[PDB]
RNA sequence: AGAGCAUAGCUGUUGGGACCCGAAAGAUGGUGAGAACCAUCUAGUAGCUGGUUC
RNA sequence: AUUGGAUAUGCCAUAUAAAGCGCUUUCGAAGAGUCGAGUUGUUUGCAGCUCUAAAUGGGUGGUAUCAUCUAA
RNA sequence: UUGACCUCAAAUCAGGUAGGACUACGCGCUGAACAAUAAGCGCAGGAAAAGAAAAUAACCAUGAUUCCCUCAGUAACGGAGUGAAGCGGGAAAAGCUCAAAUUUGAAAUCUGGCAACAUUUCUUUUGUUGUCCGAGUUGUAAUUUCAA
């Protein structure tokens, strides 16, 4: 049960000159802390896991691929000609 | 052969199929990486000052004051009633420390 | 379905208390009938209505008056008018 | 106004003797210049072109996105964040991830340091999470020079609201 | 502390997302002739019922008002009792809101009226619970804030054809009753055992 | 504002000549993508057995197509569509494999490189 | 009546005429060489495509067809196979004789190893078995690119061939 | 990835941190003019997730609208005129205050190199996108102009069709 | 123990400028210097006036 | 004389590459002054103003729990 | 003192772009009298807009958008009047791109200058290759878009 009660603090409020029959202010509130101190409730404590649980793709354990492609196409270069090798480069 | 027969009736004879879930349906599942960014963020971030005002409102007992003024900024109820919960285990996690 | 057990025992735990005063409660229950066949008429209905509601005042103002509370509203006094003077204009 | 802690502890930055060892050792880690990833990756196409193993690079770790995925994995042994990012949002996160990841961090002075080693014009943060085996010992010491001169000096005016 | 100056009843106004018009209007002008109705924001869930009990617990009120609109033609009202309670629902039809002209009544806003209950009521025990609490509901306390001791307007509940009808009528110093102008149909539609839960104990079929 | 119709014969002959313009670019293939056969949403026509939008992928998966070639032979695709009772998914299985069984694909050229 | 038109009107220049009006004209066809070939410039396209034995729409048509002559268990769907379909006539005999004789041409789909890829799997080969193709991939000396044993298998299956 | 984290601090519209930097910087951005442009987004998150790259041909113009039609709306086309070599890719609110909104628009240089030779971007070098600002083609003016998917969203009904044979 | 449906014509009737014509509205946008003048909405109108063809 | 798409046939082809379909003792990020609530207008939409979110969440429907969808 | 970075600048520096006109048909912001109309203002194209569901439905379910027929002068609103939509039948059909997860065994990305080589509806147009500088780690590529 409720018991239909009303709390002191509702938006409603009770009470030519209206007296014929029966039934602003600037006030503040309290000293209150603007600047509270920073709280760590959740860094306070130290996680000891990654936080991914993906597995380690197999691509960090092995020479780098797109360097590879790189270096190909670097090989081809050299083959038809377009780049010049580092000894011609220094003969040159 | 290839055509159509695009008249009516097919046959009555029906049974159910069962179907997986979309992914589009897993939306709303909580990840685990998600939870923990927004933790380490609710913490770096601070607290509005209505948040405040309900965290200094639930920590004096006072809980229908910070329902009320939670309903009332948030809106719906359901929106207050998770902030409680939320701003709840704030201070429980910050009192176990400070 | 029409749980007559069900609603009874609502009533009764529901039930306001028969000591209290008419004036308190402002409920009217005069024996009255009002049966108005004609529904869709509403000249017809409103009448049977109305008899029913002017026993029901009358009946109300001579028990606020036995009661010992201002029933007729003072013409002096100027409260607020749920009806819309605007709408009646 | 008064700042707020988090972005409050980026004016406590790392003393001048700290700072100078550990760019010293960032110095030696420093990642290869274009224009010396193309000679060795040319010195490889002449191999290959001619007639035809290695070692794992070592250097240090740059990006935002990067040094954030390596501190959450916990790769990462010491994060260096710039005091001076313009947006200060894109690092005001970084020290309470490093903290909870239990990852040893500090706030050196200025970007254009950082972006220097990284033969860059900026670098927001830089990462070390790997060091060959001589210089194991060399980061052990900035590790607890780091914690004594930035982790256990301050730790209570970083949690202060700063300014004013 | 749990109530200062407890008022002996208090309801609670709320509605669906989809009200129209002439259902805004008729929410609104309840509310006035409501002298301690908390009008309340929409409620989000349309089918999630149970909260209006914590809603009603909140705001200290005992008597439940839900205006739910389906098919943003169709408005129903739903009535009951803050603890447990019987919870009955109605087909709100014939609209006629204070918008139009016919009406020509005059009562005081906050005025305690006379509640005119018809014999029907008392043929049935599902309608002598829907007598009780609309009795309590629509009748004012005495010590209600805003509420006027004097009378100005009395409520008359004819049951016709299975329906009741609520016409609100002007007090003329002479009874020649005046309408206040709400006019329509409470149709039943079932009544329950619980705040907006629990089985159904009355079907009207 | 009136909307005449004097030139209903001359759209007539417009998309007439806009089938044969599709033709001459596609010669041997059908100016139509196979449609499903699907039953109306409604007690009304749920009798009635209509040509739908594409395939969807449990009846592609089941005929044989990846739902990566159905498109490049002409079997639409419909992503959002679901087979909730086995019949639907037989109903146009079938006409996939019957359309399947009727189609003569050309080979394509592929670069072969010289090494390996 | 326009001041434009007017205005080239009063002009002494000849208007830029062109000459593209001409109706009943259906497009000629261009792509297939056996349908060009085998195609009535004056036949629709319908009549066209049932003449050459062609569906021109897998589905229903959406009106009366012309008649120009008085003519005188989900287990067994989804297993089932279909043995194709006869060619009607001699044109889709054309279309299906040269799509077989090109993909018997265009057939070889085996790749030969290069140089590199000998050389790698030959050291695998010549340490690690043949028949082992599991320590052959966990090997992390001699498979440095870390190829799996799939990988592996289609090395030695390609140098084979 | 760091994008988490800023989507996520951005939620906290006036938390401790926002509050402070929103404050901050309204300040500064009032000292600078009405339209002025921005060295880098304010929130590369925010940019980032509306189509924004940090790549040549890619503008970010910052502006500010007095409180009291749609704001973001009214931003977006004066940026467009301002800058009217570019063509308005998107935009989005970064602060506000009790007099100015601030918003930062995405401009895009439909005649730069890296811009026309990108085919995720190249759709806007096309006439079609002159003005889409002025059109209510970006995603604050089809919100604006009730362009949607749903039952929550007048000529051919003024007309009377006549056919042939009626 | 169904009598309808479709088309055409005729007649009546209700709308469209609606048999023709006849009083100034008003509004929007301009020109010139309160007032004046111009162009469109606009076939906004005459309970009536006059006329309405072998 | 210009050019379309193809076909056929040479020459090159940087494939140590890149894809579809099997399988899982491994993972699966999803758009905020926005949704929404209150109040004023225009016409449910739109906008201003005050406030301001969530993660199996959120939107929209049938229930009066289920269905459907996955916005900024 | 010098250098790195940032910021503010300047330049008849180099290379580009905007304005104005026409608007029958687009799309916007507006807006009277009597119509969400005229007029006013802004912005486009050969079409525009819309568009691959925060869509319907309650079925044996449908499946981006647009248009036509029908639904239907119906439901609904409000008696008059205003007046849709789902389904159904047709025309045409085509699907996709990102943000958000570390390439981290290698910024794999891009503009510009210069120098060659081609190429042209074209000595007028387009690129390619090499080198240097710049952009970019406050994130450019590949990969992924929930249908996964």
């Amino acid at each position: 049960e409720i018991d239909a009660g009303y709390s002191s603090d509702s938006s409603t409020e009770d009470v030519n000159l209206y007296i014929n029959y029966d039934i602003q202010s600037e006030i503040p509130d309290e000293n209150f802390d603007p600047y509270p101190d920073y709280d760590d409730f959740f860094t306070n404590t130290v996680r000891e896991t990654p936080l991914s649980s993906a597995p380690e793709p197999k691509r960090r354990f092995a020479p780098s691929k797109h360097e590879q492609k790189r270096i190909l196409q670097l090989a081809y270069a050299i083959r038809k000609g377009r780049i010049l090798t580092s000894e011609q480069r220094a003969e040159r | 052969a290839p055509g159509l027969v695009v008249g009516l009736n097919k046959g009555k004879t029906l049974t159910k199929r069962q179907l997986p879930e979309r992914p589009s349906r897993r939306k709303g599942h909580l990840s685990k990486r998600t939870a923990f960014v927004r933790s380490i963020v609710r913490e770096v971030a601070g607290f509005a000052p209505y948040e405040r005002r309900v965290m200094e409102l639930i920590r004096n007992s006072q809980d229908k004051r910070a329902r009320k003024l939670a309903k009332k900024r948030l809106g719906t109820l359901k929106r207050a009633k998770g902030k409680i919960e939320e701003l709840t285990s704030v201070i429980q996690s910050s009192r176990l420390a400070h | 379905i029409n749980n007559t057990v069900a609603l009874e025992n609502i009533y009764e735990r529901i039930k306001y208390p028969d000591d209290i005063s008419f004036v308190e409660n402002q409920a009217v229950t005069t024996k009255e009938p009002i049966i108005i066949e004609n529904v869709e008429d509403d000249l017809a209905r409103e009448l049977a209505f109305y008899k029913q509601g002017v026993s029901s005042v009358k009946a109300a103002f001579a028990k606020l008056r036995e009661a010992n509370v201002l029933i007729s509203r003072p013409h002096d006094y100027f409260a607020e008018m749920l009806k819309s003077d605007d709408h009646m204009e | 106004l008064k700042v707020p802690p988090a972005i409050a502890q980026f004016q406590k930055t790392l003393d001048k003797n700290t700072a100078t060892q550990v760019f010293k050792l960032l110095n030696k880690y420093r990642p290869e210049t274009a224009a010396e990833k193309k000679q060795r990756l040319v010195a490889e196409a002449e191999a290959v072109a001619n007639g035809k193993v290695s070692k794992k690079p070592y250097n240090v770790k740059y990006g935002l996105n990067h040094v954030v995925a390596l501190i959450e994995a916990k790769k990462a042994k010491l994060v260096l964040i710039a005091s001076d990012v313009d947006p200060i949002e894109l690092v005001v996160f970084l020290p309470a991830l490093c903290k909870k990841m239990g990852v040893p961090y500090a706030i050196v002075k200025n970007k254009a340091r950082l972006g220097t080693v990284i033969h860059q014009k900026t670098a927001a943060v830089l990462a070390v999470t790997e060091v060959r085996e001589e210089d194991k010992n060399e980061l052990a010491s900035i590790v607890s020079a780091v914690d004594a001169n930035f982790s256990a000096k301050y730790d209570e005016s970083r949690r202060k609201w700063g300014g004013g | 502390s749990a109530g200062f100056v407890p008022i002996k009843q208090k309801v609670l106004v709320l509605s669906s997302r989809g009200v129209t018009y002439r259902q805004r209007h008729l929410l609104n002008d309840l509310v006035s002739m409501m002298p301690h109705s908390k009008k309340d924001s929409k409620l989000d869930s349309k089918d999630r019922l149970y909260q209006l009990n914590e809603l009603a617990e909140l705001y200290n009120c005992n008597n439940i008002f839900f205006f739910e609109s389906r098919r943003r033609e169709d408005l129903y009202l739903h009535i009951a009792r803050a603890p447990n309670g019987p919870t009955v629902k109605f087909h709100v039809e014939n609209l006629h809101t204070m918008d139009e002209l016919n009406m020509t009544g005059n009562a005081l806003k906050g005025s305690r009226p006379i509640l005119s209950f018809d014999k029907t009521f008392d043929t049935a025990p599902h309608l002598k619970v829907v007598k009780e609490l609309l009795q309590q509901t629509f009748g004012i306390p005495k010590g209600a804030r805003r509420s006027k001791p004097f009378i100005d307007r009395v409520c008359t509940l004819t049951i016709a054809d299975g329906k009741i009808w609520f016409r609100n009528y002007e007090i003329r110093e002479n009874v020649t009753l005046i309408e206040i102008g709400p006019r329509f149909v409470m149709t039943i539609i079932n009544i329950l055992e619980g705040s907006f839960g629990g089985p159904v104990i009355y079907k009207n079929d | 504002y009136v909307k005449t119709w004097f030139n209903q014969p001359g759209r007539k002959l417009r998309r007439r000549q806009a089938r044969q313009t599709k033709a001459a670019k596609i010669a041997p293939r059908p100016v139509e993508a196979i449609r499903p056969a699907v039953k109306p949403p409604t007690i009304r026509y749920n009798m009635k057995v209509r040509a739908g939008r594409g395939f969807t992928l449990e009846e592609l998966k089941a005929a044989g197509v990846s739902r990566r070639v159905a498109s490049t032979i002409g079997i639409p695709v419909d992503h959002r569509r679901r087979n909730r009772s086995e019949e639907s998914l037989q109903r146009n299985v079938e006409r996939i494999k019957v359309y399947l069984a009727h189609l003569i694909v050309f080979p394509r050229k592929a670069g072969q490189p010289k090494k390996g | 009546a326009n001041p434009r038109q007017r205005n080239k009107q009063r002009s002494g220049k000849p208007r830029l005429t062109r000459r593209n009006a001409n109706k009943k004209a259906k497009a000629k066809i261009y792509g297939n060489f056996v349908i060009q070939q085998n195609w009535d410039k004056h036949a629709t396209l319908r009549q066209n495509y049932a003449r050459l034995g062609l569906l021109a729409t897998p589905n229903y048509v959406t009106g009366g067809v012309e008649k120009l002559y008085p003519d005188p268990t989900l287990d067994d769907v989804l297993d089932k196979e279909i043995s194709i379909a006869p060619a009607k006539t001699e044109v889709v005999r054309q279309l299906e004789e040269e799509a077989v004789k090109k993909a018997a041409r265009q057939s070889n789909k085996m790749l030969p190893l290069s140089a590199f890829e000998h050389a790698y799997i030959q050291r695998l080969i010549n340490k690690y078995g043949t028949e082992d193709f599991e320590s052959m991939a966990k090997d992390v000396k001699l498979n440095s690119k870390l190829f799996n044993g799939s990988k592996l298998k289609n090395l030695y299956i390609r140098m084979k061939a | 990835g760091a994008y988490k984290y800023l989507e996520e601090l951005a939620k906290k519209k006036q938390s401790d941190v926002n509050l402070f930097l929103s404050r901050v910087r309204a300040w500064e951005y009032r000292q600078m003019n009405v339209i002025h442009r921005a060295s880098r987004p304010s929130r590369p998150d925010k940019a980032r997730r509306l189509g924004y790259k940090a790549k040549q041909g890619y503008v970010i113009y910052r502006i500010r609208v007095r409180r009291g039609r749609s704001a973001r709306c009214t931003a977006e086309e004066r940026v467009g005129r301002y800058c009217s070599n570019l063509r308005v890719l998107n935009s989005y609110w970064v602060n506000q205050d009790a007099t100015y909104k601030f918003f930062e628009v995405i401009l895009v240089d439909p005649s730069h190199k890296a811009i026309r030779r990108d085919p995720r971007i190249n759709w806007i070098v096309n006439p079609v996108h002159k003005h889409r600002e002025s059109r209510g083609l970006t995603s604050i003016g089809k919100k604006s102009r009730g362009i949607g998917k749903g039952h929550r969203f007048w000529l051919r009904h003024n007309t009377l069709s006549l056919r042939r044979y009626r």
